[PDB]
């Protein structure tokens, strides 16, 4: 919501197809593209570098080889930050092979180094069918820690792919094999984007025309693999699902969290366009572009999703924000949109801003074709955005959004009843109340210390009992029922107290007198014009009110004793693990064994990991809550805890009457809180707490956490029975491979237990059994023999040929694990020469021995979520059918 | 029934509260010191209170069917619906449509001229005497036109240089015409033999990329009949190509980022703009095309049959025709055209303003009893059998008088549906009783609406200086309640809720108890922001199509549906466009259970009971083996391979489908003893 629409820079260089494709160069400069900037004989176009200092674009020197013809360079662009480099491209090279020419593509790497050219400049000599004649490589490019990556389209049956270039090492390439029958004419690699991770990188290609609809495919490059991770078909035919793609970072952990997709030509009733949010689940063969949502707009033929780029943190709420083009909006006019992240895989459908081509863009037809931002180029602190348009390209800076916290208090807590009911011999002695308000700004990370982040002027507007046409007081400075004064703020508080005049005689006293402020940011001149316009955030509670109670007349005497108690509980709450039990139902009862409490308030103390949400229940219940109440959460303690006050808004709590209401606290699935969480409940009257020992009520609960821990019996399991059984040999070792993995969301130690039969009445079943742990460090495992109940095993297995550990002296393996990181598919197998001797001991055939494998973890602190999943107890049944 | 009180100042503000809100005009209904808002309750409550039945106002939506004489319009009646629509209340008016016959036809043959369409050009170059013959039965003197097309001139769609451009023909080079994209060879004419001979003339051409660029030709055709000419009655087209089709976005390959304008600009019945011009977007036809009452008839190879099949879903009035690569059975396409092209009765409307929402019903002739949905898709009606669409128009607010139209896609019959903002209820005037309201106010159905400065149920008091003792009787809900629930100062018995200049904030009620801000939130928005729902005294009244405590289950729709159109596949209720997959089945639509062991055990007994006949063991089979299907095809996915009842390794894949233990197997015709 902070994208400048007044004081910006504009580069209108008229060079044919200028401002058709743009990218953020090394922070100092922005590179635009003009593919159709005719040069020589139907040849290239040309590039232009532009600086902010002076509003002008200088041509860029280039050694365009005679080989590359009609390549119209600049069409495809891409820039990295790693070391600062840039990549321009002619995706339309023409090389005459006689009978018919084709299209190869030629790119150029610039920067503060050597001017490389890298397909690389092995001018692609000449040779239904196709291979790589019209692949126009470089049609779309994107960097990555291990060398750039250009995209081919006409690979073979126009399937597609992308050529990776390493560090001077010969490049590789990734198509979809041929065994992949489909994917004919899909332009796989029309758009390309990175997907860095805490682990290895990941590429993504856009296939607008997979089966003529559009699919997007993601690839991984595992050691000696380079296979496919996953993919998702399109939603509609012609929708063009795959046009644009952008890996964006909802937070700032540096691991790519989700990925956007384009489909400008999509609809069902309104052809606005379509962009698709698609998080990056880990664990191949499963991946959904349907983490719910997909942004649009109410305007047909808009081409929404034509382009888009990560912009980053602009509003400073730790939630990256993105930009999206739509040059088809309005009457062909241009348009752009701004969205924000939320928590993890998600975005906000409702955009905050919609800067379109109506923004005293005098006359540009379609703007927003392409755009890339995130880099600070004007060197005024925060990031900038670059949006290309037909003819010219604009730069929109991000205006600083600071927000402020406020404190309100009335020096005279309440009213002493002195100037209360008053009298009419002699005066109005108008009591003098003081009200001190303070203003301080705290959330500052982006703007950093120094100019701007400090000095600002503000307009204040205090007003008492606004809603009523009966002003219960007035300020002295102005004598009015309200006042205004412009004063200087800082990151350091600014407290000023004002004088208030209460008339000796007044009607209503029960209802405290309200005092609210309207505050903004007046003037906006601050030293240099390097700030121009600051502003406030979305959640700007610019209306902050504080109440002043009265000493209620509790009689001609009787002194007015404030006596209220409180006690609450958790009906049915069992164990409370983070993941299940999201909502937290609290049943609070309360007393009034003293004088009537009017504006009685009830505040709670709780760890950051939860807040209050209105119940609003109806339908019906019970002997129970009825109750309109006003609650305001707010941070309190030094570090971690904070209070959610809740004053029973509009009615009285009389006599020794008790009342019970229900207050529910949502708890986050990632709730940071000790192994125990406590919470209290301060209870008092509107007349504050005049005395000594508080009547707070607390209780402390054991806390656990949700985890998903599953284990399967890999199909590399030895079921080997066969008739050749002449003697009693030893070694046809069986192999029980078990694979395990946790789809939880927290790293947690575990210990995988096992059960392998051996001794059977002195007659070993299978000997020297140990457990290998490949693809992973040499871990420590335990071993212990145990003897079953010793029932009549004769008839036992006659029921069922099975040989569980309950018959034969089993063997437990306790394989401990340091930290079973989430997503880790840590797997391992066990083998041992399987003896044939014991087979006769039971006098039957077609017997089968079973091993049980069961994973465990500290029952306390951690626990499995869904109810109860036995997915942490696999089994493998081998068979020893050997006749004759 | 149901009625929550919004700010009630008049009979109209009681109406703007909800459907189940009624108003009483009977005077002397207000007690010694009772609120005026009490007059606005539910019809039942009013009778229980004493309010007469004939005193209960209830202004309702209805429809005006001003039918025409005849020949005004043909089979879309009524022709003029002047509805009087009250907000929130739906007005219903029926639509009788009894198609008749066949009007003057006007065909156009869009044929792809490639080297693959050679024997097509031969077996079709002049078979038009049987077209008018096939046209003779139903329609009379129709029209016949032709238009050729290939693909964009410039690469990468076809080699632009050099003189293979002059001679694209592969190997034979039988003097094929230069690479083109759209050449209007024949205009709509009466003659038939002249048409045939003008076709055989031109020979094929050729291009590089496999799919064609036939879409660019589509627009150019129905773009400017100021040079091509078109009948003012019917206009049928027919797509023909043994190749794909390029749409917008592909043009970026040929260094062209100028989108499609929509109008054709030819100088010699031949395009010379498609090069400096981008491809028509996929959806740029269902609009422009359907606007000029034109409808293509897909007829291509069986290789491209189910790709145009998905295209039939989107664009209206379009049939699929799988034919041989010789285009010999091309005339039978139109026996299948009128078959289900005179069948798709459509009933959409001009893009209405957001302040309105329209729906329809459907009663097809052959059995179908549909209800509530846009369009009028009834693919079971043809010649002379009427149909029934129940159009239900509802508003959200008191619209401004305007007018829209409900046309049948592919028909010139415009139905001018007028719309009148109906939002009033009408009684009396200020000649009767200038007395009551103490002269400073008028009277309307009992109560008195005072001036700007006067207020009260009889314009008696002033907003400057009043109170009494037990006037605070009905001024507080109960004896243990604060007066006017605070946030409201009592005057003359009743309360005048205070005002807050904060967005949304608004107090109201007899005792100023209810506000429109303190309800249940959702996505950091009150009752789901202004879009989803609204706030009214705690409870959220979610807009239509949204339910839940705070519109939490945003949509009443079902995105939980897959292409199978069965909710959440196997298991999982569809709550708020989400599935609750049973067991370890994962999202979104519950198909893949990644953790499931892979039970081939217990299945071997039944595998040799279906393919092989080695004795249904436990009992029989088809009873202990509800994996009912055993397709004689190469299904795959769960490649299983275990043993049989006695030794032999029986191989077999296992493709599960949808719900619970439902499966589909192919047991290899092989064993291994
Ligand atoms: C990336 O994507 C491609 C396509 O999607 C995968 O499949 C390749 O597809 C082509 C299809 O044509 C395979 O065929 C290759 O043809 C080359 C030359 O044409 C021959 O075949 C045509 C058609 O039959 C004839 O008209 C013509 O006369 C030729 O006989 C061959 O040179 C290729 O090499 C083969 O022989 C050479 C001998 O030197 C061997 O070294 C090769 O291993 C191979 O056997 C080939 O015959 C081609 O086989 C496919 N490539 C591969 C690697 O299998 C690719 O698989 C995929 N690439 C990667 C790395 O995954
Ligand atoms: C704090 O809030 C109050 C009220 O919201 C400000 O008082 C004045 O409020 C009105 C809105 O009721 C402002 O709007 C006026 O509106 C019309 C358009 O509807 C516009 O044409 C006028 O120019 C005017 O803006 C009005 O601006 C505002 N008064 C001033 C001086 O801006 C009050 O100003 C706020 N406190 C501040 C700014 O310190
Ligand atoms: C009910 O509870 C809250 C918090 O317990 C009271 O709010 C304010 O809480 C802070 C503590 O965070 C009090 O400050 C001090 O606590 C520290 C130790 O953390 C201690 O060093 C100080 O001596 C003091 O106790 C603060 O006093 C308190 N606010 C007020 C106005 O007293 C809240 O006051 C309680 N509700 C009531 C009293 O109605
Ligand atoms: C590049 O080629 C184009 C044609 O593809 C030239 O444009 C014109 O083409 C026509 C048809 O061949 C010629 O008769 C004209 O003489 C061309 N125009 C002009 C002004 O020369 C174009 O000229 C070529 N460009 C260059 C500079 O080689
Ligand atoms: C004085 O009070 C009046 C009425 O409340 C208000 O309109 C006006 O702005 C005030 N004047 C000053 C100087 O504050
Ligand atoms: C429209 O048709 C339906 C079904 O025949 C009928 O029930 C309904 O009364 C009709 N509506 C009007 C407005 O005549
Ligand atoms: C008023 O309210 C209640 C409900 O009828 C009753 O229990 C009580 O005695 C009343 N109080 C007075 C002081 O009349
Ligand atoms: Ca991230
Ligand atoms: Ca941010
Ligand atoms: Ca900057
Ligand atoms: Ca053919």
């Amino acid at each position: 919501f902070n994208l400048d629409t007044e004081e910006l820079t504009a580069f209108r260089v008229d060079s044919a197809g200028f401002g058709d494709s743009v990218v953020q160069y090394a922070n100092s400069w922005v590179v635009v593209g003009a593919p159709q900037k005719i040069t020589a004989a139907n040849q290239t176009g040309g590039l232009y570098q532009c600086g902010y200092s002076t509003g002008a674009c200088e041509p860029i020197g280039l050694q365009v080889p005679p080989e590359a013809v009609n390549m119209s360079l600049g069409l495809s662009l891409a820039s990295t930050t790693s070391p600062s480099q840039l990549l321009a491209c002619g995706p339309t090279v023409h090389h005459e092979c006689g009978r018919n020419m084709y299209l190869t593509g030629l790119c150029f790497l610039l920067g503060p180094t050597q001017l490389t050219q890298r397909l690389p400049v092995s001018r692609q000599e000449c040779p239904s069918s196709f291979e790589l004649e019209m692949a126009q490589e470089g049609f779309s490019a994107v960097f990555t820690p291990d060398g750039p990556v250009l995209g081919a389209v006409g690979s073979f049956t126009w399937s597609g792919g992308a050529f990776l270039y390493p560090p001077n090492m010969s490049p590789t390439f990734i198509n979809m094999s041929q065994e992949n029958v489909d994917m004919r004419d899909s332009y796989l690699g029309y758009s390309t984007e990175l997907a860095l991770w805490k682990g290895v990188q990941s590429l993504v290609l856009g296939a607008p025309r997979y089966q003529h609809t559009g699919k997007a495919v993601i690839f991984t490059q595992v050691s000696r693999q380079w296979r496919m991770k996953a993919e998702v078909t399109g939603t509609q035919i012609g929708s063009y699902f795959g046009a644009s793609l952008c890996s964006v970072d909802v937070d700032s952990d540096g691991s790519t969290d989700l990925v956007l997709i384009g489909a400008p030509h999509y609809y069902e009733q309104t052809r606005g366009g379509q962009v698709s949010v698609c998080p990056l689940p880990r664990g191949w063969r499963r991946w959904w572009c349907d983490a719910v949502l997909y942004g649009e707009q109410g305007h047909p033929w808009g081409r929404f999703g034509a382009a888009l780029t990560v912009l980053g943190d602009v509003n400073g709420d730790k939630l990256t924000d993105v930009v999206i083009g739509a040059p088809g909006e309005e009457e062909n006019r241009g348009a752009v949109y701004l969205f924000h992240g939320v928590l993890g895989p998600s975005i906000s459908p409702s955009h905050s801003q919609r800067i379109a081509g109506s923004q005293l863009s005098s006359r540009l037809q379609y703007f927003g074709q392409a755009l890339s931002g995130g880099q600070d180029l004007t060197q005024d602190g925060l990031v900038d955005l670059a949006v290309g348009a037909r003819g010219q390209v604009l730069l929109l800076r991000t205006r600083p959004v600071l927000w402020v916290g406020v404190s309100m208090q009335f020096i005279p807590a309440e009213i002493p009843r002195s100037a209360f009911e008053c009298r009419e011999q002699v005066v109005s002695e108008q009591t003098l109340v003081q009200s001190n308000i303070c203003l301080y700004i705290d959330k500052r990370s982006k703007n950093l210390l120094g100019s701007r982040d400090l000095q600002s002027s503000v307009t204040l507007d205090l007003a008492l009992d606004p809603g009523r046409l009966s002003p219960r007081a007035t300020f002295q400075e102005t004598k009015n029922r309200s006042l205004s004064r412009v004063r200087v703020l800082g990151l350091k508080a600014h407290c000023e107290n004002f004088n208030l005049l209460l008339p000796s005689c007044v009607e209503d006293s029960v209802t405290p007198i309200t005092l609210r402020l309207n505050f903004t940011l007046v003037g906006k001149p601050l030293l240099a014009f390097r700030n121009l316009r600051p502003m406030l955030a979305a959640d700007a509670q610019r209306y902050f009110t504080a109440s002043l109670p009265f000493e209620k007349n509790c009689g001609a005497d009787h002194i007015c004793q404030d006596n209220l108690g409180i006690s609450f509980s958790f009906p049915g709450l069992k164990s409370l693990l983070v993941g299940s039990n999201l909502e937290l139902n609290a049943e609070v009862m309360v007393w009034n064994d003293g004088e009537d409490s009017y504006g009685t308030t009830i505040t709670f103390s709780h760890p950051a990991g939860l807040s209050y949400r209105y119940v609003a229940e109806g339908q019906k219940q019970g002997q129970l809550r009825s109750l309109h109440l006003t609650c305001d959460s707010a941070p309190v303690g030094s570090q971690g805890t904070w209070s959610t006050s809740c004053r029973i808004n509009h009615l009285i709590f009389r006599g020794g009457a008790q009342i019970t209401f229900l207050a529910t606290f949502d708890v986050s699935p990632k709730a940071v809180l000790g192994d125990r969480l406590l919470l209290t409940a301060n209870v008092s009257s509107e007349n504050n707490t005049p005395r000594t020992s508080k009547t707070t009520f607390q209780l402390e609960l054991p806390v656990k956490y949700a985890v998903y821990t599953v284990v399967s019996s890999h199909e590399q399991f030895t079921k080997y029975l066969n008739f050749s059984e002449s003697e009693e040999k030893e070694s046809h070792v069986a192999m029980h491979r078990y694979q395990v993995n946790n789809l939880g969301q927290r790293d947690l130690p575990v210990s995988i237990n096992f059960w392998v039969p051996v001794e059977l009445n002195q007659e070993a079943v299978w000997m020297d059994v140990e457990v290998s742990h490949p693809q992973n460090p040499s871990l420590r495992c335990s071993s212990e023999k145990i003897a079953p109940p010793a029932s009549d095993f004769l008839a036992h297995i006659q029921k069922n040929p099975v040989l569980d550990c309950s018959i034969a002296g089993c063997l437990r393996f306790r394989c401990d694990v340091p930290s079973f990181s989430v997503q880790e598919e840590l797997d391992f197998t066990l083998k041992g020469n399987l003896s044939f001797g014991w087979v006769r001991q039971i006098l039957q055939k077609k017997v089968s021995v079973v091993s049980v494998a069961e994973i465990t973890f500290d029952t306390s602190v951690y626990s499995q979520l869904p109810g109860q999943e036995a997915f942490m107890r696999a089994q493998t049944t081998t068979v020893l059918e050997k006749y004759k | 029934q149901e009625c929550t009180k919004f700010k009630v100042s008049s009979c109209r503000e009681c109406i703007e509260s909800g459907p189940g809100c009624t108003w009483c005009q009977k005077l002397n209904f207000t007690g010694p010191g009772d609120p005026d808002s009490i007059r606005c309750d539910t019809r039942p409550q009013l009778l229980m209170r004493g309010c007469a039945a004939d005193d209960i106002m209830d202004p309702t939506s209805l429809a005006e069917t001003q039918e025409d004489h005849n020949g005004g319009q043909k089979q879309l009646s009524p022709q003029k619906v002047t509805l009087y629509l009250r907000p929130g209340q739906a007005a219903a008016f029926n639509v009788t449509f009894r198609r008749a016959k066949g009007y003057p036809i006007d065909l156009y043959y869009l044929m792809d001229l490639s080297y693959s369409m050679l024997d097509d050009l031969r077996n079709v170059k002049k078979l038009g005497g049987d077209l008018l013959r096939a046209l003779n039965e139903i329609t009379e003197s129709g029209r016949i036109g032709f238009g050729s097309f290939v693909d964009k001139t410039v690469l990468p769609f076809v080699n632009t240089h050099p003189d293979k451009l002059r001679n694209p023909c592969p190997n034979k080079e039988k003097e094929c015409q230069p690479p083109f994209a759209f050449r209007h060879v024949l205009k709509l004419t009466n003659n038939s033999n002249q048409f045939q001979t003008e076709v055989g003339k031109q020979l094929i051409s050729g291009n590089l990329d496999a799919p064609e660029g036939g879409l660019d030709a589509m627009m150019q055709v129905a773009a400017c009949p100021e040079e091509i000419g078109w009948r003012n009655v019917t206009r049928l087209l027919v797509f023909a190509t043994d190749d794909g089709f390029h749409f917008a976005g592909d043009g970026k390959l040929g260094a062209i980022l100028t989108p499609n304008d929509g109008r054709c600009h030819l100088e010699d019945n031949l395009y010379k703009r498609s090069n400096e011009f981008d491809y028509p977007s996929v959806g740029q036809l269902a609009h422009k095309l359907a606007e000029n009452n034109i409808q293509p008839i897909f007829a291509v190879t069986s290789r491209m049959v189910k790709t145009y099949e998905k295209l039939t879903e989107i664009i209206p009035k379009s049939a699929v025709g799988e034919l041989s690569e010789d285009s010999s059975n091309v005339v039978q396409l139109i026996k299948n055209a009128y078959n289900k092209l005179s069948s798709r009765v459509f009933l959409d409307h001009n893009a209405l303003p957001d302040t309105l929402k329209v729906t329809y019903d459907s009663f097809c002739s052959n059995g179908v009893t549909h209800r509530n949905q846009p369009r009028g898709d009834c693919d079971g009606v043809q010649i002379n059998v009427p149909i029934t669409f129940q159009v239900k128009v509802t508003a959200t607010e008191c619209i401004q008088e305007q007018s829209f139209v409900i046309r049948a896609l592919g028909f010139t019959d415009i139905v001018t549906v007028q719309v009148l903002p109906q939002c009033e209820c009408r009684c009396r005037d200020q000649s009767r009783d200038r007395s009551l309201c103490h002269g400073k106010g008028f009277l309307e159905c009992g109560i008195c609406r005072c001036d700007t400065g006067y207020i009260g149920k009889n314009c008696e008091c002033q907003t400057q200086g009043r109170s009494s003792q037990e006037l605070e009787g009905s001024c507080r809900k109960d004896n243990n309640s604060i007066i006017c629930s605070g946030l409201g100062d009592c005057v003359c018995g009743q309360c005048l809720c205070h005002t807050s200049d904060v967005p949304g904030k608004l107090i109201y009620g007899q005792y100023c108890e209810c506000d429109t801000i303190n309800c249940e939130r959702y996505n950091g928005q009150v009752c789901g922001g202004p879009g989803r729902g609204l706030c009214f005294c705690g409870k959220c009244r979610c807009h239509p199509g949204f339910e839940g405590s705070a519109c939490q289950c945003e949509r009443t729709t079902e995105g939980c549906l897959n292409p199978r159109r069965v909710e959440c596949s196997g298991r999982g209720r569809c709550r708020c466009n989400v599935c609750e997959c049973h067991s370890g089945y994962q999202l979104p639509l519950c198909q893949e259970c990644p953790g499931c062991p892979s039970p081939c055990g217990k299945y071997i007994s039944c595998a040799e009971c279906l393919k092989f006949e080695k004795g249904p063991f436990g009992k029989n089979c088809s009873a202990a083996c509800p994996g009912l299907q055993l397709s004689n095809n190469p299904v795959k996915g769960r490649t299983c391979k275990e043993r049989d009842s006695e030794g032999c390794w029986v191989a077999y894949t296992l493709e599960q489908q949808d719900g619970m233990d439902r499966y589909l197997i192919y047991v290899d015709e092989s064993r291994e003893c």
